[PDB]
């Protein structure tokens, strides 16, 4: 828990899962602590950073993350789904900009290398493509 | 077990990183890293 | 081991019946009887394990339904069962026995 | 010097002493292995703070107060014993021990094989 | 406005005032289910109101699934009467209810990030952990579950009106950050 | 009406009688009263209950599902022997 | 000789630090009350040492309960082999005083 928060306090991001697999805290007990430590903070008185660090397990051209980037804010803006989590919109707008570039990185590899169903990443993207028209930022 | 929290990397890395920095190896040696002088190209 | 439940069978009351007669009819030993019951309990389990192919499916509305100690009771009413044929029953009655 | 140390002391060093094994007892006794296989270098790279990893060319090194070193691999086979009984998990992994300082001009940084005109762009003077 | 919440879930307590056989209540009920190695209670079932009691051999009972006030108190009596017809010295006392749970729809979508950031105090939000926001009231106190449909849960009252004040605080916050 | 259900039968007779016979010698009844009780069981052998194992029972609102196994059945008088049933019922 | 990694370098480094990807392999993961009692002693008889695991698998009941009644019959010795198991100190006669009480 104090470590997610030094991420966030930091602008640093980190996905529950990540630090899922430094600790084995077994999820659900983990958000109710996390929640009261919160609550504890307050008493003692945000995705897209996620999408540049994506691109570096993938090891992405600069133009694709930035334009990953535009696309996390226009489909957060068009709405439709609210995301159902972030994970699902940050991986689902990269695949979208790559698939815009020739630069394959086929389906499977990302589901696995970024540990995001398969059926998932194809369900974000007909809905991705049914906005095309939109997201094009030139 | 997991391999990431049984592998430390900052042992090795930040290791190295120290010594160089210090240039003691141990002390059992000393002043063995040294800035490099860039007063003149022969120098 | 083994449970009796399949004593309830046609094949198990008819082994009820036959026995009975024997011991009073005759005078052929009880307790034997039941030695032959014990007997009965375990060849209808591997039988039934063994022996057999056939695959039910049973739909219909669940009248009642039930448990306690291990044992599962369930009443199925307007039901279609299809071997393998299909099947109508208006009343069927469903005992089991946990597997484990 | 240095790239003799590169090509073939870390191979040696690391297999000299790999193997390591626990010797687990039960009431059946028990062992666990771990081996350390062909080590593997990268070529110089950073990690920056977001987590964002790319490839450091030695200016900028030097201006952003960073350390010029390349990433270090490792292939670490596991196995499990019960009692010589061999069951294990192998292959699939590459391990990352930590990162190696890297001289300039050596077989690996990045500069060795630059032309002249090529130093220019990354602006060494030759 | 002119939405009202509708109530989706009651759970009351009843003291039977008598100890209990569990095999015998679960052998002669006819709608039972009971394995002491899962949990310690018969697990009792009733069709009007369709409802689910939880059975203890202390004698007292926990009865779940009504949707209102009076076919709580209703059902609960039916299954104190079942205790009493299979043999036992019950007796229907202490009805007491414990938990409301009410729901409605406000027909608008709603920027959860920007309550959250502005309600920080009093929200919780966690998108990938789960998908609506926590909205903890302090009066009356009342746990709203908040989701970006517009659909809205109400939970943790002990009276009817608790969930009716806590929505008429709601509403004004969920207007102010509206999507459409 | 089930040929695998008689089959099994003539298993079970069968089956039963020739491992009740040790215990028919040692009782030092008769070979042919055990031949009778065979006859007669046979003889008797000449609604609608199922006995059997149950593997899993499952419910999600009103509607219940359940791996059964080794059961037989009668149904509407006749008899079915089975490896395995799915009942899957509707509650109110 | 050694090889160098020569890809984006990107990728190594993911799968270095926290990945997102955990597991994919496994090393090291790690009657009532009077025939009970009547029936235990029988077995204290049959075994001068024994333990509240080998009486909870006979008896089915929690060991806080079988070193309840085994403080009374049985007393336990945490010394030498045997450690960590209760010892005995008619049979019948307890039976039949378990199956009146």
């Amino acid at each position: 828990a104090s470590i997610l928060i030094g991420c966030r306090r930091a602008e640093v991001a980190r996905t529950f899962k990540e630090i899922q697999s430094l600790i084995h805290v077994k999820t659900k007990e983990f958000g109710k602590t996390l929640n009261i430590m919160k609550n504890i903070l307050r008493g003692k008185s945000q995705n897209l950073t996620y999408i540049p660090r994506f691109c570096s397990h993938l090891g992405l051209p600069m133009q694709v993350t930035t334009s990953a980037e535009y696309t996390a804010k226009k489909c957060k803006e068009i709405k439709e789904i609210a995301g159902k989590s972030p994970i699902t919109i940050a991986v689902v707008s990269i695949y979208l900009n790559i698939l815009l570039f020739q630069i394959p990185i086929t389906a499977a590899k990302v589901g696995q290398t970024l540990q995001v169903t398969e059926g998932t990443i194809k369900s974000g993207y007909k809905i991705l493509y049914e906005h095309r028209d939109k997201l094009v930022d030139p | 077990f997991n391999m990431k929290l049984a592998i430390n990397a900052k042992t090795i890395t930040s290791g190295l990183k120290y010594a160089l920095a210090t240039g003691n190896w141990g002390s059992s040696r000393a002043g063995v890293s040294q800035v490099l002088n860039r007063y003149t190209y022969s120098s | 081991g083994y449970y009796e439940l399949y004593r309830r069978s046609t094949i198990g009351n008819s082994l009820v019946d036959a026995l009975d007669t024997l011991i009073s009819d005759g005078r052929i030993e009880a307790s034997l009887a039941m030695r032959v019951l014990e007997t009965f309990d375990k060849v209808v389990a591997e039988t039934l394990k063994d022996n057999t192919q056939s695959k039910l499916t049973v739909k219909g509305n669940l009248d009642t339904y039930g448990f306690c100690d291990d044992v599962w009771t369930f009443i199925v009413k307007n039901c279609q069962v299809t071997v393998e044929s299909v099947i109508s029953v208006d009343k069927l009655r469903i005992v089991a026995c946990n597997s484990k | 010097s240095f790239n003799q140390f590169v090509d073939y002391t870390l191979q040696d060093i690391i297999c000299e002493d790999s193997t390591l094994i626990l010797e687990q007892l039960a009431q059946i006794s028990r062992k666990y292995e771990i081996s350390f296989g062909k080590i593997y270098v990268t070529k110089p790279m950073v990690n920056e703070s977001d987590g964002v990893t790319h490839a450091l060319y030695p200016q900028e090194a030097r201006l952003r107060n960073l350390t010029y070193s390349s990433g270090l691999f490792v292939d670490v086979k596991k196995r499990t014993y019960e009692l010589k009984y061999e069951l294990a998990e192998e292959s699939e992994g590459k391990v990352f021990i930590g990162r190696l300082p890297i001289m300039l001009r050596s077989k690996n940084c990045y500069l060795s094989e630059a032309t002249e005109s090529d130093l220019y762009k990354l602006k060494e003077c030759p | 406005s002119g939405i009202v919440p509708t109530l989706q879930n009651i759970v009351a307590t009843v003291t039977l005032g008598c100890r209990l056989d569990l095999k015998t209540v679960a052998l002669h009920a006819r709608n039972a289910e009971y394995n002491p190695k899962r949990f310690a209670a018969v697990i009792m079932r009733i069709r009007e109101p369709k409802t689910t009691a939880l059975i203890f051999a202390s004698g007292k009972m926990v009865v779940t699934g009504a949707k209102s006030e009076d076919d709580s108190k209703l059902a609960s009596r039916k299954y104190a009467r079942i205790i009493q017809k299979i043999g036992f010295a019950a007796k229907f006392t202490d009805f007491k209810i414990q938990n409301i749970v009410g729901s409605c729809d406000v027909k608008f979508p709603i920027r959860l990030e920007g309550l959250a950031f502005s309600h920080g105090t009093f929200s919780s939000y966690e998108p990938e952990l789960f998908p609506g926001l926590i909205y903890r009231m302090v009066k009356p106190k009342i746990v709203l579950l908040i989701f970006v449909s517009g659909k809205i849960v109400l939970t943790g009252a002990k009276q009817r009106e608790e969930i009716y004040q806590a929505f008429e605080a709601i509403y004004p916050v969920l207007s102010e950050f509206r999507k459409m | 009406s089930n040929a695998e259900a008689s089959r099994v039968y003539e298993i079970i007779v069968e089956s039963v009688v020739n491992e009740v016979r040790e215990d028919f010698e040692n009782a030092g009844i008769d070979e042919q009263t055990l031949q009778d009780l065979k006859n007669i069981w046979q003889k008797k052998l000449t609604e609608n209950l199922m006995l059997c194992l149950y593997d899993k029972v499952t419910r999600t609102k009103a509607r219940w599902k359940c791996s059964l196994k080794d059961g037989v059945v009668t149904i509407n008088r006749n008899d079915y022997t089975f490896q395995k049933a799915q009942v899957e019922a509707e509650w109110v | 000789r050694i090889t160098t990694l020569d890809e984006t370098v990107g990728v190594t480094m993911s799968h270095t630090g926290m990945s997102m990807r955990s597991d994919n392999s496994n090393f090291l993961k790690v009657m009532p009350k009077k025939e009970i009692l009547d029936y235990l002693f029988k077995l204290f008889d049959e075994y001068d040492y024994w333990s509240l695991k080998g009486l909870k698998e006979r008896t089915r009941q929690p060991e806080a309960h079988l070193k309840e009644c085994l403080d009374k019959v049985a007393t336990l010795v945490k010394k030498g082999p045997y450690a960590f198991k209760y010892t005995l100190r008619k049979e019948e006669e307890r039976k039949a005083t378990l199956g009146e009480l």
